[PDB]
């Protein structure tokens, strides 16, 4: 092969590991504050489902 | 918290029905025939306020 081969594919070689290593530290960052803060799509732990709850007029009124 | 607040115990003073429950359930019928505006105005008011304080009157 030529070295205008080798050195572009070398080029292209090293873009894309490079973009895929600051993909995994923003995917580590992402991981880190919605772990911490709670408010993204992960690490969403399921609560009680609201429409479980009776909206009707029970037997005693103060509830 | 907050102080609970609660009505004054000249608010609670009124004519009550002293009579026994089987004089009130032998005039059942015609009770629930006839006083039946304020009565459902009171349930109403009880099923809605969720709260007997909001309901004296």
């Amino acid at each position: 092969d030529a070295p205008e081969k080798n050195y572009e594919r070398t080029m292209a070689i090293l873009q894309i590991e490079s973009e895929k290593a600051e993909l995994r530290l923003k995917e580590l960052e992402v991981r880190r504050l919605m772990r911490a803060k709670g408010d993204g799509p992960w690490f969403q732990y399921p609560t009680i489902d609201k429409a479980l709850i009776d909206h009707s007029p029970k037997a005693t009124p103060d509830n | 918290p907050g102080i609970v607040e609660l009505p004054s115990l000249e608010d609670l003073k009124v004519q009550e029905v002293k009579v026994s429950s089987s004089v009130l359930k032998a005039a059942a019928h015609h009770y629930g025939a006839q006083c039946d505006k304020p009565n459902k105005e009171f349930m109403l008011c009880r099923w809605e306020e969720k709260d007997p304080r909001r309901c004296l009157e």
